[PDB]
């Protein structure tokens, strides 16, 4: 299929109307970030020649 | 940068070769329409909100903080005066209460 | 197509697999980059049919209905101003979908300010939104309201100068 970007949401804009929140949600989200790699050492003489 | 929504705090967690941030954020919800105006015209003077916004539920005008609905009476303590009513486009007529008025009235 | 060359090439091992894997990683990384930059909203916001923004003109940045590509005049100018076993993979997001993402971002930031980036899109009049931005930089709301026509004229003039500068600089 041809992918859809997102659901369409036409915001009801007018020159004298505002939307004010009456409530709130305390939302906890996860962010995973790599920090380090495996520290690998290669003996060049032993690798090439044994 | 620290999660989706208005960032409140974050908690770090160790992970194998990594870090996991638990971002605690504030998300607005249950929004409601109100009729808004840039300024309030009272006694030939233009009043602007000191920290909030003017909202109307249909018949009465209030001032509330922008991120949560908490309507309060439009007074001189939460508004400031700058100029007359002839300049601001879309200014509406409403009364501005004075807390000092019952003190000298009594 | 030489069979003998491929037979001799097999003596060198998995070099070809390494090169193909690296190129594949780059190719998926480009699509990931485009997703990270442009696909930050899951709602496709649209502007109202009446462009009453308190004097502010956004015609040079909003999509043009007359164009089949649905691009803005600035975006159209930007697209006009940019000119043996090898294959070119097409990008995952086409130009019209990227333009649609930018249009959604523009509609959200015009009709809702910064509210759509933090949660549900909350409508606010554009002069009031500009006044909020003025308060963000430490200038009182009254300054914005009193000089609203001047601010709108300056903004429109600056946007036109941006289009002229892009059209006039190679
Ligand atoms: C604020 O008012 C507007 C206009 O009355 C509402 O927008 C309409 O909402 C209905 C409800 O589903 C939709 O069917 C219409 O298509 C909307 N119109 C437009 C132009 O967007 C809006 O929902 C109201 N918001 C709140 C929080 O009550
Ligand atoms: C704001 O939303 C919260 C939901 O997070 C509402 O809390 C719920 O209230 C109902 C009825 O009192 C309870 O049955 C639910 O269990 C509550 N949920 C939680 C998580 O406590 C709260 O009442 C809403 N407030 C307003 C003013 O709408
Ligand atoms: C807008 O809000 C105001 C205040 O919350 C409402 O005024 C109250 O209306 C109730 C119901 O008639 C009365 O019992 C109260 O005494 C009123 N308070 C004041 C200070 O007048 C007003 O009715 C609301 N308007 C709408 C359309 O909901
Ligand atoms: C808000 O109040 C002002 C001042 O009371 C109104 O301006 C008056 O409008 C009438 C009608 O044309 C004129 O005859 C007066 O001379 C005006 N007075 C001033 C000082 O300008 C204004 O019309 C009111 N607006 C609303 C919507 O009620
Ligand atoms: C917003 O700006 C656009 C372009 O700057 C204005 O469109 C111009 O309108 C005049 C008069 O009708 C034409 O002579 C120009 O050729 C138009 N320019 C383009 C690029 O189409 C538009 O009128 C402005 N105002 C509104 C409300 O959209
Ligand atoms: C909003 O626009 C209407 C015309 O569509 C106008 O009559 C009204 O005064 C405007 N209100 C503000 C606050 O600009």
């Amino acid at each position: 299929y041809t992918m859809s970007l997102g659901a369409e949401n036409s915001v009801a804009y007018s020159n004298n109307s505002i939307a004010i929140p009456t409530n709130f949600t305390i939302s906890v989200t996860t962010e995973i970030l790599p920090v380090s790699m495996t520290k690998t050492s290669v003996d060049c003489t032993m690798y090439i020649c044994g | 940068f620290c999660g989706k929504g208005y960032h409140l705090m974050s908690f770090p967690q160790s992970a194998p070769h990594g870090v996991v941030f638990l971002h605690v954020t504030y998300v607005p919800a249950q929004e409601k329409n109100f009729t808004t105006a840039p300024a309030i015209c009272h006694d030939g003077k233009a009043h602007f909100p000191r920290e909030g916004v003017f909202v109307s539920n249909g018949t009465h005008w209030f001032v509330t903080q922008r991120n949560f609905y908490e309507p309060q009476i439009i007074t001189t303590d939460n508004t400031f005066v700058s100029g007359n009513c002839d300049v601001v486009i879309g200014i509406v007529n409403n009364t501005v209460y004075d807390p000092l008025q019952p003190e000298l009235d009594s | 197509d030489s069979t003998e060359c491929s037979n001799l090439l097999l003596q060198y091992g998995s070099f070809c697999t390494q090169l193909n894997r690296a190129l594949t990683g780059i190719a998926v990384e480009q699509d990931k980059n485009t997703q990270e930059v442009f696909a930050q909203v899951k709602q496709i916001y649209k502007t109202p049919p009446i462009k009453d923004f308190g004097g502010f003109n956004f015609s040079q940045i909003l999509p043009d209905p007359s164009k089949p590509s649905k691009r803005s005049p600035i975006e159209d100018l930007l697209f006009n101003k940019v000119t043996n076993g090898l294959t070119v993979l097409p990008p995952l997001l086409t130009d019209e979908m990227i333009a649609q993402y930018t249009s959604a971002l523009l509609a959200g930031t015009i009709t809702s300010g910064w509210t759509f980036g933090a949660g549900p899109a909350l409508q606010i009049p554009f002069p009031m939104q500009m006044a909020y931005r003025f308060n963000g930089i430490g200038v009182t709301q009254n300054v914005l309201y009193e000089n609203q026509k001047l601010i709108a004229n300056q903004f429109n003039s600056a946007i036109g100068k941006i289009q002229d500068s892009l059209s006039s600089t190679p």
